[PDB]
């Protein structure tokens, strides 16, 4: 596997005209599955990252505005990055957004992270664009190659021991971190259940405590858990991601939680702005947006 | 949406090294099958579930079967509320140590009886089975216990029935 | 120094926005308890406790103090009064360091230190040569420092979830360890002075970055249990031959393409064998004795060319095969002589044929060869009368023969990605079969017996485009309730009714049909 060349041609469509698809040799793919998943499974499903950061919502196969996050904040190894999950379905070019996460992933281990989203489970995806993609360009045996590489991604990540990061949110049974460490890998993502709640859950101003979840999965939690949760754990903020935000970020609970979205105009349909959030090394935070183009 | 204010029973699951305890125990929580061996010290798990229409916590701690691996032991099992005792239908010594199991279980909570049940797990080995169900039964009956078959290979087998069964003897139900 | 979050919004900083000395009451009236009944155990798990009070000097009687599940950041230094603890159980917490004044403590036994947050194994636990059990999974540690061969009580160590990179010489100067764990690390080699250890029973090494193991490792004659899998082995050492306890050798996710010659003959008790996802083009070398203990043998995902002639000769007890994904051609002339396989994957490989000597595998129930390049089957197949499932997806099969209608115990039969056309009228024989993927074909019609399957459930015909109509005695499968009709356009049948479907489909076929 050369990745130099992979990540090279992954990069030369930069400035042409969007929807432009990058054509990588499946055995290519397979390598970038099979070499990221080891690399997976030799870290902590609970990731435990340092500042300076770069943390980033839903993608959803929007390549060309992956591209402009990593031109904004500067090209992998330049800042180090965490993403929240969810680079497929819903966007045009799924094959090549998770293609270049992955082929970083493997090129700069310690310095790039990729959490599991919701979509990055079979069952989710089967339905909203990726296996559709993975069919029509190559075939569905990569998909399930992908299927075996997402279900060994790490869940959650907590940076300098103040922000805790997951894909959807907190869970009425996630009352010790220890819980998360003993999830088992390879995985599936269950209907229901700790794993489910981190990667399905939403906040909600009007829902006092728990409440049900409009999705049909999982829950909906106030901003009286989200405190609770954090003063428990000794954590000043939850960074999550998982719902489409006008601004590209939006705070939550008295700036207690923030949710992160980098896809900008997502699905055609939204005018919404793309977000990523810089942390320095004193855990000061700014957001970079991504204004839809 | 989970109750306010909810009891936590805390069950803890007993027995002799590589019996399945800790594949069950994944397999109640997860919902998948963990082929791969790991001797456990210490692990716990935790869900909101709703048993007979009553909400519960389950706090479920996997213990060590290993004698390596059983230091504070007893500490962990002082803290329980119900105790499920495995043994594999394969291991023949398995099943000869479930009378120090329950000596052990009315030892450290200091009574006379307490709530457990018997659990003789991977049944799905029907041509390596050692331990017949009668036998089982025999024993489950001779501690006065109930007894359940289990298997925590995928189709999984009475693995949510066992730890239910366990809070319903607790609640005297 | 702990940094705390800030936000850089609206052209300024903004900052996001119980009950502890109720707690700390309750912790201290905990310890009066136990002085009143002096108490040989305390417990204060799981009580929120940040600082411990320092009221704890006055219990000189505990042998056992266990503190797990709580926030502590560090112990006081009063802790150094117990010096009766035997046990000190601190799991859970928060510690990044430990009190000087443990080194007090000359009877402790046990220490438990697993999840938290310590970036180096404490000075003072290099003190403790009183220490027969010592916990370190879930930290931050990279570096053990020489000063462990004071720990020589040490029976069992367990290092596993940390970020070491190099293990010192001295560890050698622990032979009492009976289990040692350093899984999850970043280990590129091991001290050859681990052969000291001698009494080791259980070694766990998965999940490091090991380039190779030392020659001394066969001195670890009470090894039972070795974990070895995901590291970057090239080779393995003869002197491993010498832990003929083994009961399992797994060496998956390696880069090895060898075995010392005639090395498994040696371990006399293992039962399974595995080298998936190495480099190895051909068996291990040695005679058949390396095969006659093993139940099962897993070769998957390697560069194995052939199969060598009569390596199973031996191997009465070896039910399972797995050689999916390899570079086989063809299979050895002895294919037959295989009666104890129970279990076999030639899946992702290059085989044109299938023998007709398959028929003496008569206890084959489980025949795996998807991915190949098989045009036809043997008329020998139809002998395997306890074949439970048989998968031939992503083939070149044209036709199917008809003694497939023999096997009567066949419950999943996988057709998935072929060119064939059409279906022996013998298929209705096969009463226990459950699952039909017929996905990927050229089907022009399905026989007419298909409604003799009466245990059918799942039916998959997809990606069909010459299946035109379906046969009315489809609607004879009572437990039919799978059907895959997706890019299957079957233009006999009135548009309106493919639209709807599968239940509108078999409804159609049920209600327009003489049943
Ligand atoms: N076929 C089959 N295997 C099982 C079953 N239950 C457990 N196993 C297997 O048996 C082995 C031991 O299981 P495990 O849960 O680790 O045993 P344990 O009781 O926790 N042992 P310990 O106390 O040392 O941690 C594993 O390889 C596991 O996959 C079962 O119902 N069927
Ligand atoms: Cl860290
Ligand atoms: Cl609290
Ligand atoms: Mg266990
Ligand atoms: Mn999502
Ligand atoms: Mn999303
Ligand atoms: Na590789
Ligand atoms: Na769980």
């Amino acid at each position: 596997l050369n990745l130099d060349s992979i990540i090279g041609r992954l990069l030369e469509v930069q400035g042409s005209r969007p929807g432009k698809n990058v054509q990588l040799t499946e055995n290519e793919i397979r390598g970038l599955c099979l070499k990221s998943r080891e690399i997976f499974l030799s870290q902590p499903i609970l990731l435990e990252l340092e500042a300076p950061l770069k943390i980033c919502g839903d993608i959803h196969g929007q390549y060309y505005d992956l591209l402009r996050l990593f031109e904004y904040g500067g090209f992998p190894p330049e800042s180090n990055y965490l993403f929240l999950g969810d680079y497929v379905d819903r966007g045009k070019q799924s094959l090549e957004t998770i293609c270049l996460l992955l082929a970083y992933k493997i090129k700069y281990p310690e310095n790039f992270f990729l959490l599991r989203g919701n979509h990055e489970c079979a069952s989710i995806n089967r339905i909203y664009g990726f296996y559709d993609e993975c069919k029509r360009r190559y075939n569905i045996k990569l998909w399930k190659t992908f299927t075996d590489c997402f279900n060994c991604l790490p869940i959650a990540a907590i940076v300098d021991e103040k922000i805790f990061c997951c894909h959807g949110g907190l869970s009425p049974d996630l009352q010790s971190m220890e819980q998360i460490r003993r999830i088992m890998r390879p995985t599936d993502v269950p209907d229901q259940g700790l794993l489910c709640d981190l990667l399905w859950s939403d906040p909600d101003k009007d829902v006092q405590g728990w409440g049900e979840n409009d999705r049909g999965v999982s829950f909906t939690f106030g901003a009286e858990v989200v405190a609770k949760f954090l003063h428990k754990h000794d954590l000043d903020l939850i960074c999550r991601a998982h719902q489409v935000v006008e601004d590209g970020y939006e705070f939550f609970a008295k700036r207690q939680l923030v949710t992160l979205f980098s896809a900008p105009n997502y699905c055609g349909e939204f005018d919404n702005a793309g977000a990523m959030m810089s942390v320095d090394e004193t855990l000061m935070c700014s957001f970079q947006i991504l204004k839809p183009a | 949406v989970p109750s306010d204010n909810l009891p936590t029973y805390k069950l803890v699951v007993v027995g002799d090294g590589g019996v399945g305890k800790s594949a069950l125990t994944i397999q109640f929580f997860q919902k998948i099958f963990v082929p791969d061996y790991d001797p456990t010290i210490e692990d716990s798990y935790l869900k909101h579930t709703e048993i007979d229409n009553q909400w519960a916590i389950l706090d479920v701690l996997d213990t060590a079967g290993l004698e390596e691996f059983s230091a504070m032991r007893e500490q962990y099992m002082r803290t329980g509320d119900g105790f499920l005792i495995v043994y594999s239908v394969t291991d023949k010594a398995s099943f000869e140590h479930v009378d120090r199991f329950h000596q052990l279980i009315l030892r450290v909570k200091d009574r006379e009886s307490f709530p457990m049940i018997l659990v003789a797990n991977k049944v799905d080995l029907m041509h390596l089975r050692k331990i017949t169900r009668e036998q089982g039964k025999e024993m489950a009956t001779k501690h006065n216990i109930p007894y359940i078959e289990t298997s925590a290979k995928d189709p999984p087998l009475n693995v949510d029935k066992a730890f239910h069964d366990l809070v319903r003897v607790i609640r005297q139900q | 120094a702990q940094p705390g979050v800030a936000f850089s919004v609206d052209n300024t900083i903004k900052r996001p926005n119980t009950r502890k000395k109720s707690s700390n009451a309750e912790v201290i009236k905990e310890l009066n308890k136990c002085r009143e009944e002096n108490s040989m155990r305390l417990d204060l798990s799981k009580r929120s406790i940040h600082i411990l009070p320092s009221s704890i000097k006055e219990l000189t009687q505990l042998t056992e103090l266990y503190l797990y599940s709580n926030k502590l950041q560090s112990l006081p230094a009063e802790v150094g009064c117990l010096v009766n603890l035997m046990t000190l159980a601190l799991s859970e917490n928060s510690l990044t360091s430990l009190p000087d004044s443990l080194d007090n403590l000359k009877k402790l036994r046990m220490l438990d230190l697993r999840h938290n947050k310590l970036r180096e194994i404490p000075s003072v636990v290099y003190r403790l040569d009183s220490l027969t059990t010592l916990y370190l999974r879930f930290n931050r540690i990279t570096t053990v420092e020489k000063d462990i061969k004071n720990l020589s009580k040490l029976s069992m160590l367990s290092i596993r979830e940390n970020k070491i990179k190099q293990l010192p010489a001295e560890i050698g100067e622990l032979c009492n360890l009976i289990t040692l764990d350093v899984a999850h690390n970043q280990l590129e080699h091991l001290p050859k002075e681990i052969g000291n250890c001698t009494q080791i029973t259980n070694l766990d090494l998965q999940h490091n970055e090991l380039l190779d193991l030392p020659d001394t490792i066969g001195n670890l004659s009470s090894l039972s249990r070795l974990g070895l899998r995901y590291n970057r082995l090239s080779a393995i050492p003869r002197s491993l031959a010498k832990c003929s306890a083994l009961e399992e050798l797994n060496l998956e996710n390696n880069n090895i393409s060898t075995l010392p010659e005639s090395l498994l003959s040696s371990l006399v008790k293992l039962n399974s064998l595995t080298l998936a996802r190495n480099c190895f083009q051909l068996y291990p070398v040695g005679g058949p004795s390396q095969f006659s203990t093993i139940y099962s043998l897993n070769m998957e995902h390697n560069r194995i060319n052939k199969i060598p002639f009569g390596i199973f000769s031996r191997a009465k007890v070896l039910s399972k095969l797995n050689m999916k994904d390899n570079q086989l051609t063809s299979l050895p002339l002895d294919f037959g002589t295989w009666t104890s396989m129970v279990e076999l994957n030639l899946a992702t490989n290059q085989l044109t044929k299938i023998p007709e000597d398959v028929s003496g595998l008569v206890s084959l129930e489980v025949l795996i060869l998807s991915n190949n390049l098989l045009k036809k089957l043997p008329h020998g197949l139809g002998n395997l009368r306890k074949l439970r499932e048989l998968d031939l997806e992503e083939n070149k099969l044209e036709s199917l023969p008809n003694e497939i209608a023999y096997l009567k115990d066949l419950q999943k039969l996988v057709l998935t990605n072929n060119q064939l056309t059409t279906l022996p009228r013998g298929i209705g024989h096969l009463t226990n079969l459950t699952h039909l993927g017929l996905g990927e074909n050229l089907l022009t019609h399905l026989p007419e017996e298909i409604g003799t399957l009466e245990n059918l459930e799942e039916l998959y015909l997809n990606d069909n485009p010459n299946l035109h109509s379906l046969p009315f005695e489809l609607a004879l499968c009572s437990k039919l309730s799978i059907m895959s009709i997706e890019n299957c356009p079957l233009s006999h049948l009135p548009p309106q009714i493919v639209a709807g479907g599968p239940s509108f489909i078999i409804q159609f076929l049920k209600m327009q049909g003489p049943y």
